[PDB]
């Protein structure tokens, strides 16, 4: 992955030296923010169905004719995978605040995200609405730094699908 | 009355009534957990890359040197360069090439053309050329110059005659300079190992020759083997598939 | 990498001789009727997303198991890594099909996916279904007479099949 | 590479579910233990020259063959090796130890590291005995209670020796 | 550009030696094949205004929702550039038509899509499905090789778009 | 490249003298308002493709022959080229706004970057239109007290303008 930790690691290993004081600083820093972090992770997974049903129905009321039969969202399938895709992008947004790095949205989402979404005609737009809508209830139950952590991947993950 | 006003009576004893009940009783919640669940065989995102001892290769970032290199960027340039093109063979300091750092630093010769040097040094012969066959040795300089195993038998019957006829610096310049080296790192890239993807126009087999010539982070290409850095893939260009016993 | 002429000559001259009034007679038919190797070949090469989406739609509701958490074509990476493969042996059949020979097939594209793929640890009988569900996706559209010349093509949907069945059986 | 965070994501995301609430707890306490580990990483690196010299000395007053002509230490060459085998060791052992998770020496420090040692001659015995060694040496360090607040650190020692066996029971 | 002749041109410059016998006739192909080629490119010429129209038109029809207010499509000018594009479009196809290669056409519209349309947002469905009502309107108003040919330039694109 | 720090650092080494207690207050002062300074360059990162976007389209809007064939960003590619630019600009003004010094932008391409739009025909004049407009753009967000902590940030702001301004001046 790509945490602070192991970005740290890595970029220390390819010049093949030990860590010197100002990686030790970057993981101080890391380390003393891991529980504003921590604390966005636990709400957002208590509040996780919760979340995910909001998105999919902001998705369909910001994109009405997705609802219509014959077509791309209409469908209890489709409706399912949409919740899955939600839940998909939660989690991961989860991992990332536990992980203090994007490591688990580029591994897992962004990586190959773009031509995966051109094979499917998965319009970005939809997830990127979720993704808004998400980020408009984050505000309401996080206060604080919290808020920031997770308005930070959220906003992250738009960037990469816009 | 009112039992009787819910419908005509349905003969009972349908065999379908377990699926009825699956299929109507909020399918789209039992879907969803269907497709949520774990997998039979788990695997994790790296899974393929570390049963493939390559992880942390595919891993290291890519390093570039560009002309306004103030000082670190310099000496991580260095050492990733020492490492990748000396095969993760141990460089001591008295054959560390100082007159070709100069240039580098002062700008004369982009990184390319410093590879190039370090290929033409008498450390990349008295390692990889004079010690070994010349199959060995154009594997090597496949997999150091170009990242990439041989693809065919062809490389190496053309590398062969090259070097045969136009001698060691031609056979180095055909790497460098070939137009495969300057699209895929270009001037200002230290060459990597590309060949763990799937690089386009590549063998099927280029792969699975790649992984032969690796042998892990930590193995390396030294010559100092009580083998003596013999070739690896003689009967695998040659005869790719199959497997003969004599 | 061999076409169908080369193929003959290359036998031919490890026979030592000339090339015959029948292996002439055969190259002279293929060439006659390579125009509709042309169409088939076209036709391949016009409808590969379709052919890969109808493919990938298939598997994976056939095989939710991979798509699925924990699966190989899960982390959203490797899904893209599946549909490149598709690509890739879609690309080499047509390959094939327009040279008339499966050599390109079976020495550029496929000598080694049988141990990659055991490496990598993907399901390669799961990349076989694959291979032959691309088989039927791209029959459909290989018979399709719309805004194409009527004629009588069994040959060419008998050496597409057999491409297609030689690269899943190598790869299963 | 995984530390103990990507560890434990990479765990949930096998399971396909969020990571629980014990294992928030672990990486909570995890994360405030940090700056113990930070100050164990600091004495490990700071001190690398004083614990591998100390090493050395002490495995070549053990093992007097390995100098000697013949040896597998004898000339300046493979005795430079010996020291920077022994710096690639304690750094991949600083790094574990600063991510927690043992998985950088796997992947990266011991990966062929066994069959380079079997193709090279090198007695892997006296490099697990030179490894164990520095684990003795570098204890003494991480102990070493100047100039920092005290506190309770046993899990760390425990962390730190347990790294240094599994590298010496992988080279070994 | 990368015609037929031109890449003749460009792998024989690579080596030392000349254009041999190969290319020399894969240039005379190209050249018997220009004149189907040029007199498909007229038909498809000689209507502008028509087949610019009518795909307009069908795009608007396939997706009723973007002529809706407050979505990208509604709008006088956001009508007038839809023609320019599909205009554009055509033009390049011809322009393709005439060079008997996609030179023209990867010059101008491949390089560099989907990074305008990510820009400005556009769906690649709205110039696929213009595209399919050109293949419609050339079924009728080419014949034989020239239609063919014709489709290919089309279809070529339409994948590029896809 | 160079940052505030460093360049304080490395005028006090010309002139060969500890560094100055004054200099000093101006560092902490920098570092204390420097959590600022972050929020600052997130909020640039976070809505930069909304930045160039609207860059683009107020351009487009005020300009017209970029839009019509001969115009420089005619052709879709050129004009993807002329997206790329701008965003590429953008972020290193961000880079520029983080370390509180101009060099790494200057330095890195400003001085060949005149000359290589002159030689490729592309007017300059109008690229510095751009970067205006795209400062406007950024200059709404900055200004956007909504969802962060409220303070007073006037000379951050000033920081950016003049970033921005000298950017735009030095590709003239
Ligand atoms: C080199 C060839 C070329 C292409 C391919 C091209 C496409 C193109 N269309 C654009 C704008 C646009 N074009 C459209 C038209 C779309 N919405 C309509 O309803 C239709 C469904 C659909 C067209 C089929 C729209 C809505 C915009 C957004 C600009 C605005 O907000 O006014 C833009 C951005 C600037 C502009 O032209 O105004 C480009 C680059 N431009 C070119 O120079
Ligand atoms: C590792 C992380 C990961 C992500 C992010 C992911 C997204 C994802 N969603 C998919 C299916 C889908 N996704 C959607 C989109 C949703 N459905 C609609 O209700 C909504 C409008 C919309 C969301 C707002 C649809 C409609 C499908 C069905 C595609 C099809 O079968 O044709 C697929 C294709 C695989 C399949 O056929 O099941 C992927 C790869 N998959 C992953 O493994
Ligand atoms: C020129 C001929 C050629 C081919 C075709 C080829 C295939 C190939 N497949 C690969 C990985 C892969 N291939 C697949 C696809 C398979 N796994 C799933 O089960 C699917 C059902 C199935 C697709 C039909 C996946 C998922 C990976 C990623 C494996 C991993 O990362 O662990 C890789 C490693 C590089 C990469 O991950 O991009 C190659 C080189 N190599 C070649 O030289
Ligand atoms: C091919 C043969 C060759 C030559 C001719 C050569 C000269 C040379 N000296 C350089 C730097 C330098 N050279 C000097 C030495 C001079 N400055 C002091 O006044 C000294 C009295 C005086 C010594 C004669 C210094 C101090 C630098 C550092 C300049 C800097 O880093 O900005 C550089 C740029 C960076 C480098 O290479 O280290 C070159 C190319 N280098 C070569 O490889
Ligand atoms: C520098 C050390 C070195 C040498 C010399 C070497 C020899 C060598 N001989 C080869 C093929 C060959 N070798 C021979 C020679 C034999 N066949 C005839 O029947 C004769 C009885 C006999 C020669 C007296 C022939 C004819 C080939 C061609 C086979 C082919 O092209 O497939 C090849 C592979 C293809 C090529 O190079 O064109 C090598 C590498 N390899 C090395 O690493
Ligand atoms: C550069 C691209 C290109 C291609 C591919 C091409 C093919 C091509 N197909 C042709 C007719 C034809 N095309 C076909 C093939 C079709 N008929 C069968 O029903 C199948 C549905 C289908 C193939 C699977 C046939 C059978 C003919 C008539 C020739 C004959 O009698 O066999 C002809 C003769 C004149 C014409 O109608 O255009 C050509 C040149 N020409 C080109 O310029
Ligand atoms: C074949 C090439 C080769 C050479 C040349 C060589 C020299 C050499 N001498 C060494 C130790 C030593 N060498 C000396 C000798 C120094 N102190 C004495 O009083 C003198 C002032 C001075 C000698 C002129 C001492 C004291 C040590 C022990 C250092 C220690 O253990 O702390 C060591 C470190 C390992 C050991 O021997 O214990 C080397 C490598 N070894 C080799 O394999
Ligand atoms: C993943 C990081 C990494 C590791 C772990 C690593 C170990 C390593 N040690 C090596 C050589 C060696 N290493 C040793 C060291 C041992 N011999 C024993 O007697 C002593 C206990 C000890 C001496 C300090 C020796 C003797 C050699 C042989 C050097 C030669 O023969 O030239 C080599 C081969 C280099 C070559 O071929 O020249 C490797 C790859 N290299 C790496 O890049
Ligand atoms: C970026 C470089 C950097 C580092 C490494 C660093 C270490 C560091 N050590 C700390 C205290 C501490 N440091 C230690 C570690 C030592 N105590 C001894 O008992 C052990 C032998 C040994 C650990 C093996 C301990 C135990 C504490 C107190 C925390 C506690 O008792 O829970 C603190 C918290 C503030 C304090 O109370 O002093 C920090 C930030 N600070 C930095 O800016
Ligand atoms: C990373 C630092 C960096 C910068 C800043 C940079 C600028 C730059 N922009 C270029 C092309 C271009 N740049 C522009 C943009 C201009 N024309 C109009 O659209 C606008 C008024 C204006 C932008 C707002 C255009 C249209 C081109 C295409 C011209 C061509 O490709 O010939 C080129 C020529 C090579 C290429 O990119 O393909 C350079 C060097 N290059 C760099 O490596
Ligand atoms: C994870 C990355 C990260 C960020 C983003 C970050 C921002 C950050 N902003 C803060 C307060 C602040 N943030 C701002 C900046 C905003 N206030 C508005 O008025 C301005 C329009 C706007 C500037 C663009 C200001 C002015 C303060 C108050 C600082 C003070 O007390 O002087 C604080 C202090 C603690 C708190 O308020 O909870 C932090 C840590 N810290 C981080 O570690």
């Amino acid at each position: 992955s790509r945490t602070v930790i192991t970005e740290v690691i890595a970029t220390a290993d390819s010049q093949g030296r030990f860590l010197n004081s100002t990686e030790l600083q970057a993981a101080f820093g890391r380390f003393e923010r891991a529980v504003p972090a921590i604390e966005a992770a636990r709400a957002l997974t208590k509040n996780q169905d919760a979340l995910v049903k909001g998105a999919v129905q902001a998705v369909f009321k910001k994109f009405p004719y997705v609802t219509q039969p014959g077509e791309k969202g209409y469908g209890d399938s489709n409706q399912a995978k949409c919740a899955r895709d939600i839940g998909y992008y939660l989690r991961f947004i989860t991992y990332s605040l536990v992980a203090s790095g994007t490591g688990p949205l580029d591994d897992y989402v962004i990586a190959g995200l773009r031509e995966v979404n051109r094979a499917f005609n998965l319009n970005p737009l939809w997830y990127i609405e979720a993704l808004n809508y998400i980020k408009g209830e984050t505000g309401k139950l996080l206060s604080g730094q919290s808020k920031t952590e997770a308005l930070l991947y959220i906003d992250h993950a738009i960037n990469a699908l816009s | 009355m009112a039992r009787r006003m819910a419908g005509r009576p349905v003969p009972k004893g349908n065999p379908f009534l377990d699926m009825a009940r699956e299929l109507t009783d909020n399918r789209a919640l039992t879907l969803v957990k269907e497709f949520t669940a774990p997998s039979p065989y788990q695997q994790t995102e790296t899974y393929g890359q570390e049963r493939i001892r390559a992880l942390g290769t595919i891993e290291a970032p890519r390093v570039t040197l560009r002309a306004p290199f103030t000082d670190e960027q310099f000496q991580g340039a260095l050492y990733a360069i020492y490492r990748h093109i000396f095969g993760n063979t141990y460089v001591m300091e008295s054959e560390r090439p100082t007159t070709a750092e100069s240039q580098l630093k002062d700008g004369r010769i982009t990184v390319r053309g410093f590879i190039k040097l370090l290929a033409k040094s008498e450390v990349y012969r008295s390692r990889f050329f004079q010690k070994t066959s010349q199959n060995r040795f154009i594997e090597l300089n496949h997999k150091l110059l170009l990242g990439r195993a041989p693809y065919d038998q062809a490389e190496i019957s053309a590398h062969l005659d090259l070097w045969n006829t136009q001698g060691y610096d031609a056979e180095i310049d055909s790497y460098v300079e070939s137009e495969e080296y300057l699209e895929n790192f270009g001037e200002d890239v230290i060459p990597y190992f590309r060949g763990f993807k799937y690089q386009t126009g590549q063998s099927a087999q280029g792969f699975n020759r790649l992984l032969d010539l690796y042998g892990g982070w930590a193995g390396s290409d030294t010559d100092r083997n009580q083998s003596g850095q013999v070739a690896r893939l003689t009967n695998s260009l040659v005869r790719p598939g199959q497997v003969v016993e004599p | 990498m061999n076409d169908v002429f080369t193929r003959a000559i290359a036998q031919a001259d490890l026979k030592g001789s000339f090339l015959l009034e029948s292996d002439l007679d055969k190259l002279a038919s293929f060439a006659k009727e390579g125009v509709k190797r042309l169409d088939a070949v076209a036709a391949l090469t016009n409808n590969a997303p379709a052919i890969i989406s109808d493919a990938a739609h298939k598997l994976f509701a056939e095989q939710q198991e991979l798509i699925q958490p924990g699966g190989n074509a899960y982390p959203h990476r490797r899904m893209a890594a599946c549909l490149r493969d598709m690509e890739i042996i879609l690309r080499y059949v047509s390959y094939a099909l327009l040279a008339g020979d499966a050599s390109v097939l079976d020495d550029r594209c496929l000598n080694g996916l049988r141990e990659t793929y055991n490496a990598l640890g993907t399901p390669t009988q799961s990349v076989a279904r694959a291979v032959q569900l691309m088989k039927d996706a791209a029959m459909v559209h290989l018979k399709s007479t719309a805004n194409v010349t009527v004629g009588d093509c069994s040959s060419l949907y008998s050496e597409a099949a057999t491409y297609f069945d030689k690269a899943a059986a190598s790869i299963a």
